[PDB]
Protein backbone atom coordinates (compact mmCIF):
# COMPACT_ATOMS: atom_id res chain seq x y z
CA UNK A 1 0.00 0.00 0.00
CA UNK A 2 1.04 3.79 0.63
CA UNK A 3 1.64 3.50 4.56
CA UNK A 4 5.04 4.50 5.91
CA UNK A 5 6.10 0.79 6.32
CA UNK B 1 -4.61 17.12 -3.74
CA UNK B 2 -1.17 19.45 -3.51
CA UNK B 3 -2.11 22.18 -1.23
CA UNK B 4 0.02 25.17 -1.46
CA UNK B 5 0.50 28.04 1.57
CA UNK B 6 2.77 30.83 2.19
CA UNK B 7 5.77 29.95 4.70
CA UNK B 8 3.94 31.11 7.29
CA UNK B 9 1.35 28.40 7.02
CA UNK B 10 -1.61 30.69 6.44
CA UNK B 11 -3.82 30.86 2.86
CA UNK B 12 -3.69 27.21 2.35
CA UNK B 13 -5.11 26.28 -0.84
CA UNK B 14 -5.52 23.46 -3.19
CA UNK B 15 -3.63 24.08 -6.23
CA UNK B 16 -3.62 20.64 -7.74
CA UNK B 17 -7.01 18.22 -7.11
CA UNK B 18 -8.18 16.80 -10.02
CA UNK B 19 -6.48 13.69 -11.59
CA UNK B 20 -4.37 12.67 -8.37
CA UNK B 21 -4.03 9.17 -6.60
CA UNK B 22 -1.21 8.99 -3.46
CA UNK B 23 1.01 12.12 -4.64
CA UNK B 24 3.89 10.96 -2.68
CA UNK B 25 7.14 13.12 -3.54
CA UNK B 26 7.54 16.99 -4.42
CA UNK B 27 10.60 19.05 -5.72
CA UNK B 28 11.16 22.07 -7.49
CA UNK B 29 13.28 22.74 -10.26
CA UNK B 30 14.89 25.72 -9.27
CA UNK B 31 16.25 27.37 -11.97
CA UNK B 32 12.61 27.34 -14.01
CA UNK B 33 10.93 27.91 -10.83
CA UNK B 34 8.26 24.64 -11.44
CA UNK B 35 6.46 22.37 -8.96
CA UNK B 36 7.58 18.66 -9.83
CA UNK B 37 5.59 15.79 -8.35
CA UNK B 38 4.95 12.36 -8.67
CA UNK B 39 1.85 9.56 -8.42
CA UNK B 40 1.81 5.85 -7.20
CA UNK B 41 -1.22 5.25 -8.08
CA UNK B 42 -1.32 6.65 -11.29
CA UNK B 43 2.43 6.18 -11.91
CA UNK B 44 3.17 9.51 -13.46
CA UNK B 45 5.71 12.36 -13.49
CA UNK B 46 3.84 15.47 -13.38
CA UNK B 47 5.26 19.32 -13.18
CA UNK B 48 3.50 22.77 -13.36
CA UNK B 49 3.61 26.82 -12.63
CA UNK B 50 3.67 27.59 -8.68
CA UNK B 51 -0.07 27.94 -8.69
CA UNK B 52 -1.14 24.76 -10.38
CA UNK B 53 -0.90 26.36 -13.73
CA UNK B 54 0.35 24.99 -17.46
CA UNK B 55 0.25 21.48 -15.82
CA UNK B 56 2.06 18.98 -17.87
CA UNK B 57 3.14 15.39 -17.66
CA UNK B 58 6.42 13.58 -18.97
CA UNK B 59 6.34 10.58 -20.67
CA UNK B 60 6.33 6.70 -19.72
CA UNK B 61 9.45 5.30 -17.15
CA UNK B 62 9.85 1.99 -17.85
CA UNK B 63 9.84 0.16 -15.26
CA UNK B 64 8.33 3.05 -12.59
CA UNK B 65 5.48 1.61 -10.43
CA UNK B 66 5.86 2.80 -6.98
CA UNK B 67 7.74 5.96 -7.07
CA UNK B 68 7.85 7.57 -3.39
CA UNK B 69 10.69 10.48 -3.69
CA UNK B 70 11.86 13.02 -5.91
C1 LIG C 1 -10.03 22.24 -6.42
O1 LIG C 1 -9.10 23.25 -6.77
C2 LIG C 1 -9.72 24.41 -7.36
C3 LIG C 1 -8.60 25.33 -7.80
O2 LIG C 1 -7.82 24.73 -8.83
C4 LIG C 1 -10.65 25.07 -6.35
O3 LIG C 1 -11.39 26.10 -7.02
C5 LIG C 1 -11.16 27.41 -6.47
O4 LIG C 1 -11.76 27.61 -5.21
C6 LIG C 1 -11.26 28.81 -4.57
C7 LIG C 1 -11.95 28.91 -3.23
O5 LIG C 1 -11.03 29.35 -2.23
C8 LIG C 1 -11.45 30.08 -5.41
O6 LIG C 1 -10.24 30.83 -5.35
C9 LIG C 1 -11.82 29.86 -6.88
O7 LIG C 1 -13.15 30.31 -7.12
C10 LIG C 1 -13.43 31.71 -7.37
O8 LIG C 1 -12.46 32.52 -8.05
C11 LIG C 1 -13.09 33.73 -8.57
C12 LIG C 1 -12.05 34.51 -9.34
O9 LIG C 1 -12.70 35.49 -10.16
C13 LIG C 1 -12.42 35.27 -11.56
O10 LIG C 1 -12.63 33.92 -11.99
C14 LIG C 1 -14.01 33.48 -12.00
C15 LIG C 1 -14.02 32.02 -12.42
O11 LIG C 1 -15.33 31.47 -12.35
C16 LIG C 1 -14.82 34.37 -12.94
O12 LIG C 1 -16.19 33.95 -12.92
C17 LIG C 1 -14.71 35.82 -12.49
O13 LIG C 1 -15.41 36.67 -13.40
C18 LIG C 1 -13.25 36.23 -12.41
O14 LIG C 1 -12.69 36.33 -13.72
C19 LIG C 1 -13.72 34.56 -7.45
O15 LIG C 1 -14.43 35.64 -8.04
C20 LIG C 1 -14.64 33.71 -6.60
O16 LIG C 1 -15.14 34.45 -5.48
C21 LIG C 1 -16.40 33.89 -5.05
O17 LIG C 1 -16.27 32.92 -4.01
C22 LIG C 1 -15.71 33.42 -2.77
C23 LIG C 1 -15.59 32.23 -1.84
O18 LIG C 1 -14.68 31.25 -2.35
C24 LIG C 1 -16.59 34.53 -2.23
O19 LIG C 1 -15.99 35.08 -1.06
C25 LIG C 1 -16.77 35.62 -3.28
O20 LIG C 1 -17.69 36.61 -2.81
C26 LIG C 1 -17.28 35.03 -4.58
O21 LIG C 1 -18.62 34.57 -4.43
C27 LIG C 1 -13.88 32.50 -6.15
O22 LIG C 1 -12.76 32.94 -5.38
C28 LIG C 1 -11.80 28.43 -7.42
N1 LIG C 1 -11.17 28.37 -8.72
C29 LIG C 1 -11.63 27.55 -9.66
C30 LIG C 1 -10.60 26.95 -10.58
O23 LIG C 1 -12.82 27.27 -9.73
C31 LIG C 1 -11.64 24.07 -5.77
O24 LIG C 1 -12.33 24.63 -4.66
C32 LIG C 1 -10.96 22.78 -5.33
N2 LIG C 1 -11.95 21.81 -4.95
C33 LIG C 1 -11.71 20.81 -4.10
C34 LIG C 1 -12.78 19.77 -3.98
O25 LIG C 1 -10.67 20.74 -3.46
CA1 LIG D 1 1.15 1.37 -8.69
Amino acid sequence: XNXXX
Amino acid sequence: KIMRAWSDGSHLMPIVNTSLGWPNGLAIDWSASRLYWVDAFFDKIEHSTLDGLDRKRLGHVDQMTHPFGL
